[PDB]
Order: structure tokens, then sequence, then C-alpha cells
């Protein structure tokens, strides 16, 4: 009865509060019988409970949420492939595919963003939301919890979601997993199966939330692919408030830049493209080169071509090179010797382009084609932009 | 041996440094311009590889010979240059300040030096006094404020990069042995001049040349300890020093053994890869376990030194077997390279020539054996 | 000034890649580093103190005691205290449980102006830690970060994003991740290592953090990990055929597609 209101017990509980429905230590649905506040309390105020959990549901609502990333108001090709297979997460468990989006006048992407095949889609066109800001969507997002919950709420694993996603899940308390591969839902118990490469992708683990809701998940991008666009369904477009403050979001941007890396080591790379002996003329670096740009990675060279004068030791890779485990390479015109492959043996695949079959790089090409690379090789960008990149 | 949880971490120190800041395009370059980048130098001298086994009570680091040998291992591993370049101020040079120099000298001479200011060159041989040092030919004579020095020191590794330079000259002809002082000497004194530097097999990146000594005057406030005493001052800093060169032998070793199994998992011939056919695996073992038998060999010296006892006997036998092997493994390793061995741009190569003085300098096998023999044989 | 710095030991992913062709790969003896991330924020402290002199840093973890010598090695660089987080309930927890279990150690020490982690640790691969802790204590969070100068009292700073970077201000005190772009971490010293070993290290435990005893780590886990498998590898280096020069490319490309990043 006599608690003295002494708001030194504040934070340490575990969902930082419970206090202002009017006050400080008028707590509800969220007491965890912790034991952190059994004396904090200068005069030992509520003292029992405890071995009592949280654990009633009628937690079992709807929700299936894209988050769509809205670069210079400009969805992201990262969310049509969100929208690709959450759709399909949506469907096998049964619930709309419901989309959020925050911009600051973002008009068109309403129906850019209905017609990708998501049913129900919400909007905050407030100019306060023109640029990235990890509060401002954290306090509107966290916004439209309390009142539309949702029980899915998916991410994209680009740099904007991957800072969202962990701000919210510790302010619903609920569970996240990190750039996942792929998803389902077992059929019988609503939850979801997530999926995702940790231990730098040697140790695969599908962790799932059973005491959280929603569910929520930083998607990687290019995992899934595009859904139907252009039915141009409905949509059912849903007012958010965009309530701000006088100082509720110390993030302020100063300067946004848009650099061009042209240099990277080729041991710092993740996509590389060799030519050796095969190429004739110092020349053909101008095609792998291209062939380099579509990935972004940088070329590389064996010993017979430094050699000849047609590059550098820098690029060089074997034994008497330098070693790369990227996680693709190309193997254009090489002879093969031990003297190569041993610098590279743990790229994650390899590509082989040779014109003489009883080449010995074809023992390790984990996909090889037999000619001229001069021909083979521009075939391939070919096909390479007219999926998508 | 066992290593203490401190000395792990310093092994894990050495290696991440020397493996990351001695790249092959560094080494490349030492070998064709014999010069060693004063960079790195100073860069070494910051984080203390300088002053390894010297205390925090004159400013060094606090550590224990077996953090020397530690350091003097995994840095001669990746390059032999760069152990040499190690290996002075913290035995050849600041040995003889650590033991027969009054607390003046000390404060203007060994900080320097281990803070990479200053470089130190220890001058012992001569033309006609290599392993019979006793026999010297270098003259010092006392004329009252100062000492006047005619002499010639050969091989003086690191001199002509040196500001000053420990030099033993006779002082009582008659006495030889008993007659020897040692001086601390300014090469950029009078009468000093330097000799052209010498073309060697291997450990090409620090210069090494004559000191010619031409009626130089040598203050007496700049002599080591007392007058006659520099015989025993040297060989106490011999002791330590051996202990560095097998150091140096066990590190290299090591290193070359390890290039060996690495091109003998990835060269394939008749099908096989060469590790799977037994000469080369059998060859590979007796290597490995020669090298480890003589690491304790060189680890238990190092520990006797830090326990106090007199570790002189079991520091030259690991100076002697520790070389011996050394180059014993070096070649097997060109040989298991086969061909490919006997081309400068495997490393291997280099790690041969390199390891081929290790019997002779800091006292030949042979005067290790005299010395062990000597020491067993008294009766 | 007070930086606290959130290090985690973790195991060396770069060289545990190798399995046996009949093997889940958990090894016996894994070499346990510091997370190379954590490594480039302790170094942005340490510039901070080799500029404003007197500004002192406190490392902390929670681990296990195995954790107590990475510790050391912290200090060997330069760091002023260490403070470790270990308890037979802490182990096998998610980020949530993770997260809170670090910032309520974090309450308990001289109050600190600024707190750095890194981007993600090798060994989870989560990048959520560390923003969890700093909105827990209803902090600023700024990420990605790639260049930090903080200005004598509020801090500007680079974020590094996929198509470049945002110069951002943010009042102190405040929760930043660091990631491998921004510094070279300096090594530590042979009189580094001496003294590091002599300092003491100050361990607390569920009952002694002021915490809850009852839901930490495993108790109050909302994720929880449940399949831990290997992915398979493919093995055949069957070639691609075709009729035409473009014809192959497509199978390659198509093929290069399903099942990967493309
Ligand atoms: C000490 C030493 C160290 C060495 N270190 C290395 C090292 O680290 N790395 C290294 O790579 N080498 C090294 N070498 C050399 C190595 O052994 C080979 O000589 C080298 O790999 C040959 O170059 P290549 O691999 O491009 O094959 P090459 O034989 O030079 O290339 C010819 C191949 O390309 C094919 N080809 C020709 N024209 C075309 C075309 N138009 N389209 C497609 N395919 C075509 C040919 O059919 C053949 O398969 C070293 C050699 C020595 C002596
Ligand atoms: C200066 C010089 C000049 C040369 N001139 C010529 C020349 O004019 N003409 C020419 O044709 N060649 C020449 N060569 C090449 C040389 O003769 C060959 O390289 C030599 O036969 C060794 O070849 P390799 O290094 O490739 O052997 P590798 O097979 O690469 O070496 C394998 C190593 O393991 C050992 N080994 C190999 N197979 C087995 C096995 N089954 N079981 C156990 N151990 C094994 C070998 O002793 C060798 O040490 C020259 C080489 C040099 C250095
Ligand atoms: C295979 C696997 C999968 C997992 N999946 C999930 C999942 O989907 N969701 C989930 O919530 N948990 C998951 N976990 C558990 C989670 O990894 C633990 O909470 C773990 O202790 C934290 O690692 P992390 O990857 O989250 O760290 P990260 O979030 O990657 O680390 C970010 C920063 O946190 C700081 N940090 C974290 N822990 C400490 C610490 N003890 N001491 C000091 N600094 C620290 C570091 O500075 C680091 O830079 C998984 C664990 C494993 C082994
Ligand atoms: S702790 Fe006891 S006193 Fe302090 S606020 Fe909560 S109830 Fe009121
Ligand atoms: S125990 Fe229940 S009430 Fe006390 S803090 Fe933890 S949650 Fe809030």
């Amino acid at each position: 009865e006599k608690c003295i209101g002494c708001s030194k017990c504040q934070k340490s509980c575990p969902f930082d509060a419970i206090t202002i429905e009017n006050k400080i230590a008028v707590i509800g649905d969220a007491c965890t019988n912790c034991g952190t506040c059994i004396d904090v309390c200068p005069t030992e105020a509520i003292l029992q409970e405890g071995t009592e959990k949280i654990v009633r549901d009628l937690s079992m609502y709807k929700g299936v949420w894209v988050f769509a990333e809205q670069r210079e108001g400009k969805i992201m090709p990262v969310v049509f492939e969100l929208l690709g297979e959450g759709k399909k997460l949506a469907n096998e468990i049964g619930t709309e595919l419901c989309a959020i989006l925050c911009g600051s006048n973002v008009a068109e992407l309403t129906d850019e963003l209905f017609a990708y095949g998501a049913d129900k889609v919400y909007l905050a066109d407030a100019p306060e939301l023109e640029k990235y800001t990890t509060d401002g969507y954290s306090k509107i997002i966290n916004e439209a919890i309390g009142l539309y919950k949702p029980e899915i709420v998916l991410y994209g694993a680009t740099h904007i979601g991957r800072d969202l996603a962990p701000c919210l899940a510790v302010k619903v308390n609920t569970g996240l997993t990190a750039d996942c591969t792929k998803l389902e839902i077992d059929p019988d118990d609503k939850k979801i199966r997530q999926t995702r490469p940790a231990f730098g992708g040697n140790l695969m683990a599908t962790i799932v939330c059973p005491g959280s809701r929603p569910q929520m998940s930083t998607v990687r991008p290019g995992v899934m692919d595009k859904a139907a666009y252009d039915p141009s369904q409905k949509g059912e477009v849903i007012k958010l408030d965009a309530t701000f403050n006088e100082g509720d979001i110390r993030t302020k941007v100063l300067e946004i830049v848009k650099t061009t890396t042209d240099n990277i080591s080729i041991s710092d790379a993740d996509f590389i493209v060799s030519g050796g002996m095969g190429l004739g003329k110092p020349e053909g670096f101008e095609l792998l080169k291209q062939l380099a740009d579509k990935l972004g990675g940088t070329v590389a060279t064996s010993r017979a071509c430094v050699d000849a004068g047609w590059a550098d030791h820098a690029q060089q890779v074997g034994q008497t090179g330098t070693t790369v485990k990227p996680q693709i390479y190309f193997a254009c015109g090489i002879s093969g010797a031990i003297q190569h492959i041993a610098g590279m043996q743990d790229s994650d695949i390899i590509i082989a382009i040779n014109k003489n079959e009883n080449a010995p790089i074809f023992e390790v090409a984990d996909y090889g084609i037999v000619g001229d690379l001069y021909k083979v090789i521009p075939a391939i960008i070919e096909e390479l932009d007219k999926i998508g990149k | 041996m066992y290593f203490s949880e401190q000395n792990k971490m310093i092994r894990k120190l050495a290696r991440d440094f020397a493996e990351k800041e001695l790249t092959t395009e560094i080494l490349d370059e030492v070998e064709e311009s014999g010069e060693f980048p004063q960079e790195i130098l100073d860069k070494m001298a910051k984080f203390g590889f300088f002053g390894i086994k010297i205390p925090k009570s004159l400013g060094g680091s606090g550590g224990d010979h077996m953090s020397y040998v530690i350091c003097m291992e995994e840095f001669a591993r990746v390059s032999g240059v760069a152990s040499v370049y190690l290996s002075s101020p913290n035995s050849l040079a600041g040995g003889p300040l650590l033991l027969s120099g009054t607390e003046e000298q000390i404060e203007k001479y060994l900080k320097p030096i281990i803070t990479g200011k200053k470089k130190l060159a220890f001058a012992l041989t001569e033309p006609g006094a290599g392993s019979d040092a006793g026999g010297m030919s270098t003259t010092a004579v006392d004329m009252g404020d100062y000492y006047l020095l005619n002499g010639r020191k050969t091989f003086i590794t690191m001199a002509p990069l040196c500001d000053d330079a420990v030099i033993y000259a006779k002082t009582d002809m008659s006495k030889g042995t008993r007659g020897i002082s040692a001086f601390i000497v300014d090469l950029k004194s009078e009468g000093v001049s330097m000799g052209k530097n010498e073309h060697k097999m291997g450990l090409i990146g620090c210069a090494t040349s004559d000191i010619i000594m031409e009626d130089v005057k040598v203050p007496k406030e700049n002599r080591l300890g007392e007058v006659n005493k520099g015989f025993s001052n040297a060989m106490k800093t011999l002791d330590v020093g051996r202990l560095g060169v097998a150091s140096q032998s066990i590190g290299v070793a090591q290193g070359a053994l390890d290039e060996a199994i690495k091109y003998a998992k990835e060269r394939k011939q008749f099908g096989k890869r060469i590790a799977d056919f037994q000469a080369i695996a059998f060859m590979i073992a007796d290597m490995a376990t020669k090298l480890e038998a003589a690491k304790l060999l060189v680890y238990n010296a190092a520990s006797l030194m830090d326990n106090k006892k007199n570790a002189t006997k079991e520091a030259s036998m690991a100076k002697f077997y520790a070389s011996e092997i050394c180059n014993e493994i070096c070649a097997k390793a060109v040989q298991i390279h086969g061909g490919y061995g006997y081309i400068k741009e495997y490393k291997v190569e280099r790690m041969y020539r390199d390891c081929r003085v290790f019997t002779i300098y800091e006292g030949t096998s042979q005067v290790q054996q005299m010395v062990i023999s000597g020491m067993l044989l008294k009766k | 000034m007070r930086i606290l710095v959130c290090a985690k030991q973790v195991p060396d992913t770069n060289e545990v890649k190798i399995d046996p062709k009949t093997g889940t790969m958990i090894r016996e003896g894994v070499p346990s580093i510091l997370n190379p991330d954590d490594a480039n924020a302790l170094e942005a402290a340490l510039v901070i103190k080799d500029e404003n002199p007197g500004t002192e840093v406190i490392v902390m973890t929670m681990g296990p005691p195995q954790a107590s010598e990475m510790l050391r090695e912290c200090l060997a660089m330069g760091a002023d205290e260490a403070y470790l987080l270990s308890d037979r309930a802490f182990g096998g927890a998610d980020t949530w449980a993770t997260s809170a279990t670090l910032a309520a150690g974090i309450k308990k020490v001289k109050k600190v102006d600024l707190v750095l982690a890194g981007r993600q640790a090798i060994d989870g691969d989560t990048a959520q830690v560390g923003s969890q802790i700093a909105q827990r204590l209803k902090m600023p969070v700024v990420t990605y970060v790639e260049d930090i100068k903080i200005e004598d009292k509020k801090a500007i700073v680079h974020r590094q994003m996929e198509d470049g970077y945002e110069v951002i201000e943010v009042q102190l005190p405040c929760l930043l991740t660091c990631v491998k772009e921004l510094n070279d971490p300096r090594y530590m010293s042979v009189g580094g290592i001496m003294d590091a070993y002599e300092q003491p290290i100050t361990i607390w435990n569920h009952e002694d953090i002021g915490l809850s005893p009852e839901a930490c780590g495993l108790n109050a886990s909302p994720t929880q990990v449940f399949r831990s498998f290997s992915p398979p590898a493919k093995g055949g280096g069957e070639m691609i055929t075709g009729t035409t020069v473009n014809e192959v490319a497509g199978s390659l490309v198509s093929k290069l597609k399903e099942k990967h990043i493309i």
C-alpha cells in the first residue's frame, strides 16, 4: 500500500515499463515474476507472487506483413522478392498479405505495391520520413503494433532493415532471426520455421519463436523471386497517425553519399574473374572486366600473363601468387597447373571456360564449358542482365 | 616445455605481427635492396619487441627468457633478417649494458636502443681472432683523461647503421684472456672508419662490415665495468646470444617444415599426391621429430636461465644441435619441393641460404663441441 | 570520459571450414579469438583515449570463464578495466536475453558517455544484439559505422550504406556498432601483456548484478534454436551443353541462380 513512489524502480523491469497508464507502478500485462523488484523498493513493496509466468493467450491474431524499402520514394527490388515468397508465406497459413510503407509523399508506389501481389497496404506520408531514420520508423512502426497487431513481420536484409529489425524487436518483446534463407509454416501449430545460415555459413539452423507474437525476420536479398505484377487486385489503404514530438528522433542526417568503389583487392573480393594465356592479347581483360563489373569483383591473372607482360604481379594467384577464397571464380583460358589450382581450391564454386577439354582445370570445375572464351564470355553477360541480376 | 599463460599471449602477438608485417612484397625488396625498412624497426620498438627481457625497472618490458626465445622463433620462422634486427638490442647490445654498466650509462645508452632511436653493434671478431677471441690484437691504452685504441674488427653486424659500438680491446697485452676490457665507442668519433659492406650468402637485409680504429680516443667514462673484466663480460653475454642463434635455428626450421608439408600435400605426380608416397611421409616424420626433440632442448635451456641456474652447457647444446639439424631440415625441404624449390620465388630457397651461418657464427659447432666436451671431461 | 565496449569471444570461423564427408563439423578444441568487429570498436575507443587523455575504457562481456583470456588481450591492447558476466542460467540464450543481461551488466558501473559494439559476430551472424542493447536502454543507435569522430559533446559519424554512406549527428550518450572498414586495430605490447595479466578481473553472477535469478538466458528466451544441420555439397562437376553459344549460357546462368544468391 505505501508505495512511496520513489521512481528508482523503472528501468530494471525487462520490458522497460508498465508505467504511465496514468502512473508508475500501475503495472499489468508484462509482469514476468522476474525477481528484480524483490528488495529494490526501500520498504519491500509487492511481496507474493513470482512463480507464475504470463502464459495467457488470445495470442493469435493474423498478420503477414512485408516492409517496403522506399529509397528516395522508390520500391527497392528487394521488396518484390519479399512480396514474392512472402505472399506464399501468407497463403499457407491463411491470412492477408499486409504491407507497410513509410515515406514523405509516396503516392504511386501505393498502386505499385498493391499490384505486385499485396492484399492490404499501410502508408505514412509525412515529410518527416523523407530520409531514413531508426527512431522515426521505430516509433512509427511500434505505433502500428498496439493497434493492428500482426503475427508475422518480415524485413529486408538490406542495411536499412537490418537496423530497423533488432530495434523493433526489443520493444515488442518478440523473437527475431538474422538474414534468412527459406521459410515455411508448420501446418497444425501455427508458427513459422525460420531457417538461415550461421557460423560463417557452415551450420544451418531453423530457429523458431514459440512464445513470441509477432514473428519477425530479416530475409536475404535474392533468395525468393518476384510475384505476379499488375493484377491490380484491390487495395485497402489504411491510415496511421505520424504523431511526431518535440525531439522524439535523435538521429539527424547531414549528408548522404553515393560512391563508386572501383579499387578492390583480389583478396577482399567476393567474385573473381581470372584470365590466363588463353587471351592471346593483353586486351582480353576488358572482357573479363565487363564480366567482373556485373558481379562486383576484380580480375586476377596467372603467371603466364605476368611473365608475358599483360598484367602485374599484384593480380597473380597460386603458390607464388596470392590465395583467394571468393564466392565465385572464373577459370578462363588457364591450363590448370597445380601452381595455380593451389591458390583457389576452396573457392565456393569454380566455373571453367577452356577451349581444350583435356585441361586439368575441369577436375575442380563445378561447372564447365568447352570453347573459345571470346565467344562464351559475352554470351554469359547477355543472359545475365536479362533476369535482373 | 610448459608455457606460462602470458607467454602464450606473447606467442600470439609475435605470430600475428611477424606474419602480418613481413609480407612477400617486402621481403623480396629486402633481398634486392639490402636495406631493412626503418619504418618496420620503429614499428617493432613501439610494441616492445626491442625490449623483451629487460625489465620495467629499467624501462623494458618485463618478460622472461622464454619470451625472448618465443619471439625469436616466431619471427625467424617468417624472415631470417628480421630475427637479426631483433636479437641485437635484446641480447647482444643490451647484454653487457645490463651486466657491467653503471646506472648513468644505462640511462644514456640502453633506453635509446629499446625505443629504436639508437643502434648498437657488438664488436669482438678480428681477422686474426675468430674462434680464438682471446688472441685479439686490438689494443687499448690508458692516457688518463681518455683511452686510446688501435685495431680492426671484421664481420661486425649492423655496424654501418649503428651509432655506438661495444668494442673489446686488449688493455694488458701480457694477460691475454685475463687482460681484456670493454668500451663503448661512438662510431662517429675520430679515427673510426668502416669497411665495405660484405656480400653474404643470405640474411641479406642487414649490413655487415669492418670497424677500423686508428688512434681513436675514447673517454674513460665510457668503459664497461671493471678493467680486464671484458672477456667474462663477453662470455656471459655470449651464452644468451647463443640461445638466440639456436632460437632462430628453430624458427626458420619450423617454418621450412610448414612449407614442406604444405607443398607435399598439394603436389601430385603419379595420380597420388606427393605426401602419400612412403619415402616422403617418413622423411617429413624424421624432420618433425628432430625439430621437436630439440625444440625441447632449447626451451629447456631458456627455462634454466630463467630460474638462475648456470645454463652454459645447456645453451651450448641448444645452439649446436638446433643449428645443425636446422640445416639438415632446410635441405630436405628443398628436396621435397623438387625442382621448384630451387627458384627464388619459392620461399624455401631463401631459408636454405639463410640457415647456413647458423652453424658458424656465434662460435662454430667446433667451438661448441669444445665447450661441451671440455665441460664433461675435467676429472 | 567513460567508454564501454562490448567484446565477444568467438570461434575462429575462418579455419573451421572442412569436415569429414560423414560429419557434422563440431570440432575438438577450436581456437577462440576476439570477434573482429569488436576489435575495431575497441580500437576506436583506444584512439579516443589516445586523443582525449584521462578517458578510461571499460570492456565487458558475457560467457564462460574461458572468455577471461580474450579480455586479457583487450587489456594488453590498452583497455583500462575488464568485466565478465558468467552464470549457469546465462548460457544458451537468444539475442533478447543476451542483450538484456548485457545492458543490465552495464547498468552497475560508472556511467558511460559512449558505448561501442561490433556490426555482428562471426559465430551467430545476427547483427542484432548491439541495437537491442541500445534501444533497450533508450539510447540512439547507429550501425554500420565507417568513420567516427566525436565533437566534444555530440557525435558525428559515417554510416556505411550499400552504395555509399550517411553522415549523421547524434547526441551523447548513445550506442553505435562498429564495422571493420573503419580502422586497423593496434597490436598488443609485450609490456601490455605483462601489465594485463596482473590487473584483476571483476566477475559477476545473476545474484551479483542485481538481476533476474529466475528469467535469464535460456529461461527468458523468445527465440530458441531447434534444428541444427549441415548444408549439402554439390560434387557433380558435370558440364553445361548446348547447340548455340547463347543456349549454353542460359542453362549456366539459370542453374547458377536457382539455389544461389543470384
Ligand atoms: C617457380 C614457378 C612458380 C610458378 N607459380 C605459378 C603460380 O603461382 N601461379 C600460376 O598460375 N602459375 C605459376 N607458374 C606457372 C605454371 O606452372 C603454368 O606455367 C601456368 O599456369 C601456365 O599458364 P596458364 O595457367 O594460363 O596455362 P597456359 O598453358 O599458359 O594456357 C593455355 C591453355 O589455354 C587454352 N586456350 C588457348 N587459347 C584459348 C582460347 N582462345 N580460349 C580458351 N582457351 C584457350 C589452351 O587450350 C590451354 O588449355 C609457376 C612456374 C614456376 C616455374
Ligand atoms: C637448373 C635446372 C635445369 C633443368 N633442365 C632441364 C632440361 O634441360 N630438360 C628437362 O627436361 N628438364 C629440365 N629440368 C627439370 C628437372 O630435370 C625436373 O624438374 C626434375 O626431374 C624434377 O621435376 P619436378 O620438380 O617436377 O619433380 P616433382 O615431382 O615436382 O618433385 C617431386 C619430389 O618428390 C619426389 N618424388 C616424386 N615422385 C615420387 C614418388 N613416386 N615417390 C616418392 N618420392 C617421389 C622427388 O624426388 C621430388 O623431390 C631442369 C631443372 C632445373 C632445376
Ligand atoms: C546457430 C545459432 C543460431 C542462432 N539464431 C538465433 C536467432 O535466430 N535469434 C536469436 O535471438 N538468437 C539466436 N542465436 C543465439 C544468439 O546468437 C545468442 O544470443 C548469442 O549469445 C549472441 O550472438 P549473436 O550472433 O546474436 O551476436 P551478434 O548479434 O552478431 O553480435 C553483435 C554484437 O553483440 C555484442 N555481444 C553479443 N554478445 C556479447 C557478449 N556476451 N559479450 C560481449 N559482447 C557481446 C558484440 O560486441 C557483437 O559485436 C543463435 C545461436 C546460434 C549458435
Ligand atoms: S519500487 Fe516500490 S516504491 Fe519505487 S516505485 Fe516501484 S513500488 Fe513505488
Ligand atoms: S518482475 Fe514482473 S513486475 Fe517486477 S519487473 Fe520483472 S516484469 Fe515488471
